[PDB]
């Protein structure tokens, strides 16, 4: 059949693929447009190839529960435009409810069922993206967390109701903590941190005496602003979590925090470096 | 004085911004001789910014870069319109961008017309679906690179590009040609119980003889100026720019106070209730170290005073962080004058922790 402007219009309404992709799978398919899918599909692959390199530090956190099973998945794209985008949403989406009703912690297992989709996606939206991180929190009592796209939050309780999971989600997503407990802290890490501050403060000038003491106190410190439980609340700052906690008779026995592109250094870019280097 | 006109790009992140841009320089200084970048035409200075983030772009905006007076949407003719161009025009609605100028790059790589021209029809139906006048912008099929690479052809495209800089973003408006506007800052009476306020012209023009509004906090009042004064010198006006003291007839100093404006009748309103997009400064940047929830009531800073406020955070924003930028509805505690565009900061205990822009006055 005939190459017409109307059947690469009608190939790329159906598919959203770049006008003259469409244009080329189509004319070598002799216009059929199922096999120009097929073309597009296999031309897809080495798109999304060329793509993987490039630094995909934007994107979402997602959260969904299920009963006493609660899933928290970051998957990544270049630019917040892509972020809002809402295929690239119903993709994430489909993800998260795939890692719910499959129960999958295995973010490889995850992006072997996605591969096929998510280059599809790249081939169409021209960014890199990419399934990469999931995880599941068990407990009796599940609430999560978000914090725009940027920030979800799990949290697994014991006695506590709606709301107060939830303002213990909003806490974590503010305040960070990396345990429920003070005392969770390993004796390792302790005497490590311990040592560490002693050093420092003997350099100060305190003579040791003084200075153990001092340090004595600054772990109690350290275990304290690193925990849930330590930590003041952050919507009534007078009390910690485990106040709050002890006042509902309530207790926290998991949770974790995901944000956009943790762990990825962000390249700094010179618009104007950029374009006086171009203009040679 | 050469007219200066604040632009961007925005599109995909490889359809061709940097080069195009790059194109735009190199090619005006060949024709015309000689982050943000610069350039000129013969009758425009133009300062050019990159728009590749959302947050990036809004948070900008609110914490001092110059708005936009129209952007340039570059669209790689070989792909047409991504999935997302539909968020980089929705960006642009947003912010109130005035004009957007598309430039379709690569057009050199589509030989065939009717391609071009469905290209073209899509970006015109993605931009009326955000209320751009998507029949009447104006469209340029170019190439940056070869351009950049000296192919006559393709510079003419770009100097179509920069003529529709010229032609369809009007000139700015200077503050010299605003109705006249002084930030009241200090008042004063002289001896023959003549009222003086003092303040930096903020736009505008007052002269010996003309009426004023004195809006914002209390009830409008109408005087009439009897005198422009500059460090004891009796002047006949005061222009945008300079510091000046505004006699006031018959009004009296305990009816005026710092945080009001002066203004050409009927020109400004006073508002207690507004619509804004705000940035909350960092813990790094000198802000607040800790969350903010629905109930904070800080004070919003308008040109020279502080006003008491209560906010509504968007449906399902229950908390802010430092560093986050949301869109807010303030009910102030008096009004204060106003229009769309004020930039206003956020303070608490006289220390500022964000800044803010007025998007739509409602009350
Ligand atoms: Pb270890
Ligand atoms: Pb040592």
């Amino acid at each position: 059949a005939e190459i017409t402007a109307s059947l690469v219009k009608e190939l790329r309404e159906r598919t959203g693929a770049g006008m003259m992709d469409c244009k080329k799978a189509l004319t070598e398919a002799n216009g059929d447009i199922e096999l120009a899918i097929e073309n597009m599909r296999k031309s897809g692959a080495i798109k999304a190839a060329k793509k993987a390199g490039n630094v995909a530090a934007d994107g979402v956190i997602k959260t969904k529960i299920d009963g006493n099973y609660g899933i928290i998945l970051e998957v990544n794209c270049q630019t917040d435009f892509v972020a809002k985008d809402a295929g690239f949403q119903a993709f994430a989406d489909k993800v998260l409810d795939a890692a719910v009703a499959g129960k999958i912690t295995d973010v490889e297992v995850l992006k072997a069922q996605f591969e096929e989709e998510r280059v599809a996606l790249v081939a169409k939206i021209g960014e890199n993206i990419n399934i990469r991180r999931v995880a599941a929190l068990e407990g009796d009592v599940l609430g999560s967390y978000q914090h725009g796209a940027r920030i979800g939050v799990l949290v697994a309780a014991k006695g506590a109701d709606e709301e107060l999971v939830k303002h213990i989600a909003m806490h974590v997503a503010a305040s960070k903590p990396e345990f429920i407990k003070p005392e969770d802290v390993s004796a390792e890490v302790v005497e490590k941190e311990y040592q560490v501050q002693l050093d420092i403060a003997m350099q100060s000038g305190k003579p040791k005496e003084i200075a153990e003491k001092m340090v004595e106190g600054r772990m109690k410190k350290f275990t304290g602003e690193v925990s849930l439980t330590g930590q003041p609340f952050v919507m009534e700052p007078s009390k910690t979590v485990g106040q709050l906690l002890k006042e509902h008779n309530a207790e926290v026995t998991g949770f974790i925090r995901f944000e956009v592109g943790e762990g990825i250094e962000k390249v700094e870019t010179d618009f104007a470096a950029e374009v006086a280097a171009m203009s040679k | 004085t050469k007219p200066h006109v604040n632009v961007g790009t925005i599109g995909h992140v490889d359809h061709g911004k940097t080069t195009l841009t790059a194109a735009i320089t190199t090619v005006l200084a060949k024709t015309y001789g000689g982050s943000h970048v610069e350039y000129d035409t013969p009758t425009r200075h133009y300062a050019h910014v990159d728009c590749p983030g959302h947050a990036d772009y809004v948070k900008n905006m609110i914490t001092g870069a110059a708005q936009m007076d129209g952007a340039i949407l570059v669209v790689a003719a070989t792909d047409g319109p991504m999935p997302q161009t539909r968020e980089h025009i929705l960006l642009g609605r947003q912010v109130g961008v005035p004009y957007i100028i598309v430039f379709l790059n690569k057009c050199d790589m589509v030989d065939d017309e009717e391609l071009l021209e469905l290209v073209e029809m899509e970006v015109r139906e993605l931009l009326s679906q955000y209320d751009f006048p998507g029949d009447d912008t104006p469209i340029v099929r170019g190439s940056a690179l070869k351009a950049l690479e000296g192919d006559a052809e393709w510079e003419a495209k770009i100097l179509e590009l920069a003529g529709f800089l010229d032609s369809y973003i009007p000139e700015p408006e200077r503050a010299i040609d605003k109705p006249f506007l002084l930030p009241i800052e200090d008042v004063f009476s002289i001896s023959g119980r003549g009222t003086v306020v003092t303040g930096r012209v903020e736009r505008g023009i007052i002269k010996v003889g003309e009426e004023v509004e004195i809006v914002g906090i209390k009830e409008t009042q109408k005087s009439t100026c009897t005198g422009v004064e500059m460090f004891r010198k009796l002047l006949d006006e005061g222009r945008a720019g300079e510091n000046v003291g505004v006699l006031l007839r018959g009004i009296k100093r305990e009816e005026i106070e710092r945080g009001q404006v002066l203004a050409k009748p009927g020109t400004i309103k006073p508002h207690t209730k507004f619509e804004s997009e705000v940035y909350i400064l960092s813990k790094d940047e000198g802000g607040r170290h800790t969350p903010f929830f629905k109930g904070y009531r800080p004070q919003f800073y308008f040109r020279t005073t502080d006003v008491t406020g209560t906010i509504e955070l968007p449906e399902g924003v229950e908390m802010v962080m430092p560093g986050d930028n949301i869109k807010m509805v303030v009910t102030l505690i008096h009004p204060i004058a106003m229009d769309d565009g004020l930039r206003f900061a956020i303070r608490e205990g006289g220390r500022t922790v964000g800044a803010g822009v007025v998007a739509k006055v409602l009350g």
